[PDB]
RNA sequence: GUGGGAGAGGGUGGUGGAAUUCCCGGAGUAGCGGUGAAAUGCGCAGAUACCGGGAGGAACGCCGAUGGCGAAGGCAGCCACCUGGUCCACCCGUGACGCUGAGGCGCGAAAGCGUGGGGAGCAAACCGGAUUAGAUACCCGGGUAGUCCACGCCCUAAACG
RNA sequence: CGGGGGGAACCUGGGGAACUGAAACAUCUCAGUACCCAGAGGAGAGGAAAGAGAAAUCGACUCCCUGAGUAGCGGCGAGCG
RNA sequence: GUGGUUCGUGGAGCCAUGGGGGAAUCUGGGCGGACCACCGCCUAAGGCUAAGUACUCCGGGUGACCGAUAGCGCACCAGUA
RNA sequence: CGAGCUAGCCCUGGCCAGGGUGAAGCUGGGGUGAGACCCAGUGGAGGCCCGAACCGGUGGGGGAUGCAAACCCCUCGGAUG
RNA sequence: CGAAUGCCGGCAUGAGUAACGAUAAAGAGGGUGAGAAUCCCUCUCGCCGUAAGCCCAAGGGUUCCUACGCAAUGGUCGUCAGCGUAGGGUUAGGCGGGACCUAAGGUGAAGCCGAAAGGCGUAGCCGAAGGGCAGCCGGUUAAUAUUCCGGCCCUUCCCGCAGGUGCGAUGGGGGGACGCUCUAGGCUAGGGGGACCGGAGCCAUGGACGAGCCCGGCCAGAAGCGCAGGGUGGGAGGUAGGCAAAUCCGCCUCCCAACAAGCUCUGCGUGGUGGGGAAGCCCGUACGGGUGACAACCCCCCGAAGCCAGGGAGCCAAGAAAAGCCUCUAAGCACAACCUGCGGGAACCCGUACCGCAAACCGACACAGGUGGGCGGGUGCAAGAGCACUCAGGCGCGCGGGAGAACCCUCGCCAAGGAACUCUGCAAGUUGGCCCCGUAACUUCGGGAGAAGGGGUGCUCCCUGGGGUGAUGAGCCCCGGGGAGCCGCAGUGAACAGGCUCUGGCGACUGUUUACCAAAAACACAGCUCUCUGCGAACUCGUAAGAGGAGGUAUAGGGAGCGACGCUUGCCCGGUGCCGGAAGGUCAAGGGGAGGGGUGCAAGCCCCGAACCGAAGCCCCGGUGAACGGCGGCCGUAACUAUAACGGUCCUAAGGUAGCGAAAUUCCUUGUCGGGUAAGUUCCGACCUGCACGAAAAGCGUAACGACCGGAGCGCUGUCUCGGCGAGGGACCCGGUGAAAUUGAACUGGCCGUGAAGAUGCGGCCUACCCGUGGCAGGACGAAAAGACCCCGUGGAGCUUUACUGCAGC
RNA sequence: UCGAUGUCGGCUCGUCGCAUCCUGGGGCUGAAGAAGGUCCCAAGGGUUGGGCUGUUCGCCCAUUAAAGCGGCACGCGAGCU
RNA sequence: GCCCGGAUAGCUCAGUCGGUAGAGCAGGGGAUUGAAAAUCCCCGUGUCCUUGGUUCGAUUCCGAGUCCGGGCACCA
């Protein structure tokens, strides 16, 4: 759990590194990778559309398996934990029996060595992926698809999970991660489980350098600029947002609502962040 | 100290050249200007 | 040593019903609350009272005793696992192997503190209504840390017989 | 079988400014101009009345003179016509 | 809803048309400046159509046009150095 | 018309003398009921240290129709990020 | 045309004036020639030598080599040249690139979007300093050479022969195929030494004929072999996965080998052979040739950062693709075809000169600037690419000769003093490497630390410890230990090489910034908080299609403030914002039509139009402070006085809590007191009367850090008292070349007056022969720039907002 | 004087005025002496070094015969800072 | 220096369409208490800052003056 650093340097005092305890293979599966291209945040256009991007180590995309149930009923051995630089979580290397191999988010507790399965079939038990409505009420899981045959959508991000509160119709109600009370479709897959690697939350950065390994550019205040640039630009030596703060588009930042109201989806969401 | 002129032929060609002015309204309207003038050249030299 | 006993002794994992609060649905109307008496507060934007569904946390009524267990602090729904101390009986083994104990090491209520979680009820601080000469109080309406969990600290006490 | 690309200016169609003027300026003006685009051709557009508009009239379209800075338009201003 | 016209919302017709609704075939339809009557004019929702017109890269004729700081930027190997 | 300068990013390569400091870990020893932990040896971490290349541009002096439309000398900052 | 800082051109002034472009440096002899400091040759001298030498890449494009030339180009000169004229010169199956691959990106059948132009886009295609791919050594030319030649090797295509085999692809699979830091072993490059091998010659000037001095003692090389190293299991059975098929691959099971054992690949060594081969002397070469020679060609040592190479270890930030290549099968064909070996044939296009840290590139210049990769020798200094000298090699920088003033620049030294200098120790100086001793407050326990402060340091002889290589030995090489002596002012003897302490402010820190007047206390930064966002996410860019976000999913992403850490961050929700509120008020189009009006004989056509229904917004209710924000006044009161715990009252949404405070904030102000100094407007510590601190525009602290900014001290100094002397480069003179801004014209004095108010120019006096050179700057309201301050203009432009009006967006 | 008359202070370098700070010569004195006070003449010469502050000024330390006041574009930036 | 406010009972303060001016506290007299408070019942009262003017009449309106509160004194 977040190995630490005597000081022997500044920065060196509170910096935090993963505890890499759970990582069985440190060399990914040739045919599970493929070359991703790093955008710098600009678009299509040569434009910056995501502030403060680029830079940062290179990464080989893994492929991981979000749609679990296209091998409905084929077992799996857990043959690795592996560590993918594309997400929070870890990846488990599965070795179906059907000689397939794919990647899977790796759930808290989920060891090597272990048998693994999809289908309106298979065990509650950490791993195995099943459509919502045949997972008893009350259980934690992640992974979950929003709709039907869409992909795993909600709670794959390391710690994160999602708990089964109940049954309506062809729809249950998940809480999800963020606290919102969400309907999802009963023939959409969840794995059960929790993600895991839960402690990542805790790694404290502790330099500049190494938010600029992650791809992440320094980020400068409004009230650092000038007008031309930013609602908050100017002023003489400082000064308040005098005004209601803002991003530098113009909108407002604390509190100003922006889902869209009329969106469809309205209907399902019981709940907030 | 470093100046503003640092040739590189591709640079120059992929740049100002005949292929390039033809492949943009405005520069086939580059073409067509500087043919209406009589410019000896139309395009710089490069190579 | 052998065979037996009692117990809220401890660590862990589960699990139950009562109740409070919030939310949804129903029904129904003008007050509810609160106190010495009131007001703040809540309520026709449909409160309170009532029924049905749901969510969540904390504490376990009766049994319950002036009872039990622990070295102390302490320990109370139920279930299993792991585990301490202890008592009796028979008189079987060792053969003084004992008592105490400066230092040391470990435990140590509540409040507090760190990093996460969690937060129904309660409630320092704080706000408001009363009372008063004042009232930074006692009473009333709110209410945040905290109270709860994990890990680590703090090491105090009318830690008392 | 044809198309494609070019052409000084001229033409039509799609789009279309600002300086400026209004002794400030926003409607208005500059101006449907500049300019960009597509297309035409030796021209192009237009053309054989579901027209004028007061006469019981005139007869396709284009172009010149005139009607006439009239009728009108107009922060009834500048000005436009 | 808007463009065109002299018409800038005006009493605002006409011509065009992005949106909605949505006909009839001569006893049908449009128009004559809101509308109605009467009286006239014209026949929409297909197409083509010389000439009179515009321009001047090009050739020619001619200047009370210049004459090498002028006249085209260029009289000369200039859209060049 | 411009990112052949300059700013960011993207792809693909290259470069960083020499010296110093001595983290975790590992091993051995000591400690304990087991531990925590202590000691040595090993180890070789780091926007760690000194200093060339390289990147800078601190202070001063010179230059000021310059050697230079930003330079020169002394000095100075970073130098595995 | 006389004026427009007018336009174009010509010629002046300044003036024989500044300058002639790094202070690395020159001197003579000989040659050539009309002419020579400047061209050639020789000798001497000096400068570079991790370069100022050598080799690539860009970029340049004949500059290359040779003849004949000197008008102009050359900062002088020129007989020379990167210049004029002419002739010549660049040779590839193997080097580079293309008849190979893909990367970002670009383009783009399908397809999507857009008034036109166009924008996107899957496949595919293009795209390289990446991936794949066969040449090494030497000789030759005035000029090219991995290109021609010589020697020894090798690749692909085609065709044929032999042997082998289910052959077969654009499809399947493997591989290619990857980071950073550290690093093992064995080699090679490279280097040092040798009493051994070879070699012209040398004994000066006191000595030396010597185990003397001087010079060299290698390079490439198929198979084979040897050393080192990389890669790699073998067999069977099942098999539903790798978008068909597969005997391949993947997955399960059993059996063998655990190991390079084997098979395989690559480095290096050796290798048939082939080549080279010094000093010195001579020949004249401008540049080489001859000889040295039948050259020798060997041992030891140092030893990469290079090679074996896909080696090993550790770490987190987790490290391209595609082809080549191997394998599998599919149509299809199996006479095909493919595999192996041998033989013949066949092998195209472009680059190749020269410059290349620069006089040939980028900087108008033969410009002290800029320019990527490799090589970069020796000795010494702890190391090293550092420093000094030096090899190969290259240069003395395209004006010179002299003089030995002021003054300037760069530099050296200085009696006594030692910061008294000044805004400031600015500048200079001190210090300075390595080894040992030694080292405080405080601290986040790492640090602070090179704290501070000391000692040592050369050479000689004697003895002696360990290691590397050799053999366990000599030799060479490395690291030391002890003893006795020698010399000088001095032994890191030259060069490179921290001055130190105390105490405040600010910012935690390393970083970043106004290219070219600001490097900072500014930005950034980890970290903390609020907020939005359920995923076709919010947000951004785009008319759209699309795209970023993200092939991410609330432990995530956007926005905002604050800015390590520590202890903390109070009260006010009246106003503004945001958030919530199915009621009520108001509300546009639309709906609805009571009523009215126009016209018509009428039916009717047409127009207006009240009620009522009718969104968001706004009003209204409430919440909200790490949302915009705000956080009082007067009077009285204690048994000396003074002060006022206390009281009264007005007001407010609430009246500033902790902490801090004359402050990066304090006006009065040099507040008052204390400290420091002989003396202290600064500085430190207190006090609190805070003009006008105060809690995430964060409050108060904080070790460590800082080319930030204050204050003090030690040390040491030409900073200063207060200057002197010296050096070199200018200045000065002579010969060569020869600018500039500026300029109405000028025959251009002082004073006192006067004048548009500061006069060479007017008055009155006074002074004053003509003309220069070196110097100084008081004046010519000196030059430069149509004042940037200031106002004016119904001039402009950036910025703001609860200014007006609009538009996007919502 | 805005088609430019550079602006505080310091440094350097002076020069002038005299309403004299000192030295020289005087008168009056509530001048015993010494030492002062005050006014008169007088501009030849002299008129310190330091702490603080950008400071001018001023305060302070230690001296002195004394530690003068002013003008010269608040003298002097083609003289420096 | 220049503009703004204020001055009403002992204190702190409200109020005025120009005509009889109030609140709280203080203060005076009674009650209650053993006695003080607290409490209760009565209670007055000021020439509404000065000075001119308007008017029948001025705290009220006017113009000045004091003193106090506020804001300002910028570009050089
Ligand atoms: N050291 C061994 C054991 O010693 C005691 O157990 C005794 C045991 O006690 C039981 O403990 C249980 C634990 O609380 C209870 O469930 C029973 N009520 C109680 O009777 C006796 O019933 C046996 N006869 C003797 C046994 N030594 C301890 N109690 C146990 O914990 C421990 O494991
Ligand atoms: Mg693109
Ligand atoms: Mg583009
Ligand atoms: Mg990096
Ligand atoms: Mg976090
Ligand atoms: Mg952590
Ligand atoms: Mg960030
Ligand atoms: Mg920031
Ligand atoms: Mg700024
Ligand atoms: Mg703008
Ligand atoms: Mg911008
Ligand atoms: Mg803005
Ligand atoms: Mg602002
Ligand atoms: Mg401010
Ligand atoms: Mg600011
Ligand atoms: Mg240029
Ligand atoms: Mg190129
Ligand atoms: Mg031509
Ligand atoms: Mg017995
Ligand atoms: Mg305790
Ligand atoms: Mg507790
Ligand atoms: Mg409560
Ligand atoms: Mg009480
Ligand atoms: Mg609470
Ligand atoms: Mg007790
Ligand atoms: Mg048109
Ligand atoms: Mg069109
Ligand atoms: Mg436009
Ligand atoms: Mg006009
Ligand atoms: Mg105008
Ligand atoms: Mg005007
Ligand atoms: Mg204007
Ligand atoms: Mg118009
Ligand atoms: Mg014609
Ligand atoms: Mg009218
Ligand atoms: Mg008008
Ligand atoms: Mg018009
Ligand atoms: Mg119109
Ligand atoms: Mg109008
Ligand atoms: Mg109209
Ligand atoms: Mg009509
Ligand atoms: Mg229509
Ligand atoms: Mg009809
Ligand atoms: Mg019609
Ligand atoms: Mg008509
Ligand atoms: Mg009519
Ligand atoms: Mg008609
Ligand atoms: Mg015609
Ligand atoms: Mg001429
Ligand atoms: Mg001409
Ligand atoms: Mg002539
Ligand atoms: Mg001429
Ligand atoms: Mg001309
Ligand atoms: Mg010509
Ligand atoms: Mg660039
Ligand atoms: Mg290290
Ligand atoms: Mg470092
Ligand atoms: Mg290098
Ligand atoms: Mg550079
Ligand atoms: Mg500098
Ligand atoms: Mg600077
Ligand atoms: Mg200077
Ligand atoms: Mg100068
Ligand atoms: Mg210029
Ligand atoms: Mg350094
Ligand atoms: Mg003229
Ligand atoms: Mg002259
Ligand atoms: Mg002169
Ligand atoms: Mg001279
Ligand atoms: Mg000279
Ligand atoms: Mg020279
Ligand atoms: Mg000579
Ligand atoms: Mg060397
Ligand atoms: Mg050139
Ligand atoms: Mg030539
Ligand atoms: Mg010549
Ligand atoms: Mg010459
Ligand atoms: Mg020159
Ligand atoms: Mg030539
Ligand atoms: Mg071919
Ligand atoms: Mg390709
Ligand atoms: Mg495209
Ligand atoms: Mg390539
Ligand atoms: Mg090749
Ligand atoms: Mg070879
Ligand atoms: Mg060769
Ligand atoms: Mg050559
Ligand atoms: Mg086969
Ligand atoms: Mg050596
Ligand atoms: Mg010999
Ligand atoms: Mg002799
Ligand atoms: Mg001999
Ligand atoms: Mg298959
Ligand atoms: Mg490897
Ligand atoms: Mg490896
Ligand atoms: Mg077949
Ligand atoms: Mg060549
Ligand atoms: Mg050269
Ligand atoms: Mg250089
Ligand atoms: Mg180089
Ligand atoms: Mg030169
Ligand atoms: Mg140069
Ligand atoms: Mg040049
Ligand atoms: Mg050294
Ligand atoms: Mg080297
Ligand atoms: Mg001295
Ligand atoms: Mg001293
Ligand atoms: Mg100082
Ligand atoms: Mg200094
Ligand atoms: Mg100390
Ligand atoms: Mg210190
Ligand atoms: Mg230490
Ligand atoms: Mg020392
Ligand atoms: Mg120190
Ligand atoms: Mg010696
Ligand atoms: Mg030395
Ligand atoms: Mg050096
Ligand atoms: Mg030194
Ligand atoms: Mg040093
Ligand atoms: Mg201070
Ligand atoms: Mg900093
Ligand atoms: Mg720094
Ligand atoms: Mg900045
Ligand atoms: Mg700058
Ligand atoms: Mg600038
Ligand atoms: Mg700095
Ligand atoms: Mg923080
Ligand atoms: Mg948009
Ligand atoms: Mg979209
Ligand atoms: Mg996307
Ligand atoms: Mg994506
Ligand atoms: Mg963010
Ligand atoms: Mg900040
Ligand atoms: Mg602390
Ligand atoms: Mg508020
Ligand atoms: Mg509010
Ligand atoms: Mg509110
Ligand atoms: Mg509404
Ligand atoms: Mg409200
Ligand atoms: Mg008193
Ligand atoms: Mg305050
Ligand atoms: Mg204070
Ligand atoms: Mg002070
Ligand atoms: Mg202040
Ligand atoms: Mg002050
Ligand atoms: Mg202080
Ligand atoms: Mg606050
Ligand atoms: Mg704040
Ligand atoms: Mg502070
Ligand atoms: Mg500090
Ligand atoms: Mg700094
Ligand atoms: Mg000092
Ligand atoms: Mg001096
Ligand atoms: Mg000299
Ligand atoms: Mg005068
Ligand atoms: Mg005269
Ligand atoms: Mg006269
Ligand atoms: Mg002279
Ligand atoms: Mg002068
Ligand atoms: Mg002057
Ligand atoms: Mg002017
Ligand atoms: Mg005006
Ligand atoms: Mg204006
Ligand atoms: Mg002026
Ligand atoms: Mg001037
Ligand atoms: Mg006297
Ligand atoms: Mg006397
Ligand atoms: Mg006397
Ligand atoms: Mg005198
Ligand atoms: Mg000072
Ligand atoms: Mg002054
Ligand atoms: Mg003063
Ligand atoms: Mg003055
Ligand atoms: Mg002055
Ligand atoms: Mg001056
Ligand atoms: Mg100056
Ligand atoms: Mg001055
Ligand atoms: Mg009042
Ligand atoms: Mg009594
Ligand atoms: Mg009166
Ligand atoms: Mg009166
Ligand atoms: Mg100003
Ligand atoms: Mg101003």
């Amino acid at each position: 759990a977040v190995k630490k650093f005597k000081p022997y340097t500044p920065s060196r005092r509170f910096m935090t590194v993963a505890d890499f305890s759970e990582i069985t293979k440190t060399e990914p599966e040739k045919s599970l990778v493929k070359p991703l291209k790093k955008t710098g945040g600009r678009n299509n256009q040569g434009r910056i559309t995501v502030r403060f991007r680029g830079g940062g180590h290179k990464r080989l995309y893994r492929i991981i398996d979000f749609k679990r149930w296209d091998k409905v009923g084929i077992p799996a051995k857990v043959a690795a934990i592996e560590y993918d630089p594309n997400r929070s979580a870890r990846i488990a290397l599965l070795h179906y029996v059907d000689g397939e191999k794919r990647y899977i988010i790796a759930p808290d507790g989920l060891q090597v060595g272990q048998q693994v399965v999809a289908g309106p079939d298979a065990p509650i038990q950490v791993g195995n992926a099943l459509p919502l409505r045949f997972i008893p009420v009350g259980t934690v899981v992640h992974a979950v698809e929003l709709e039907p045959k869409k992909g795993a959508k909600l709670a794959r991000a390391a710690g994160t999970s999602a708990q089964i509160q109940g049954r309506e119709g062809d729809y249950v109600i998940l809480r999800l991660p963020s606290g919102e009370l969400r309907k999802v479709h009963g023939e959409c897959y969840a794995t059960v489980g929790a993600v895991g690697n839960a402690d990542h939350k805790n790694i404290v950065l502790g330099k500049a350098g190494r938010s600029r390994w992650l791809g992440r550019r320094p980020h400068v205040r409004g009230a650092a600029m000038n007008p031309v640039d930013h609602p908050h630009g100017g002023g003489e030596g400082r000064a308040p947002r005098g005004r209601p703060p803002a991003s530098p588009w113009g909108w407002q930042t604390k509190g100003l609502k922006t889902r869209k109201r009329r969106k469809p989806s309205s209907r399902f969401i019981i709940a907030r962040r | 100290m470093k100046r503003t002129w640092q040739p590189n032929r591709r640079k120059r060609a992929k740049t100002h050249g005949f292929r390039a002015r033809m492949r943009t309204p405005g520069g086939r309207k580059v073409l067509k200007r500087r043919r209406q003038k009589g410019r000896w050249r139309l395009t710089p030299a490069v190579r």
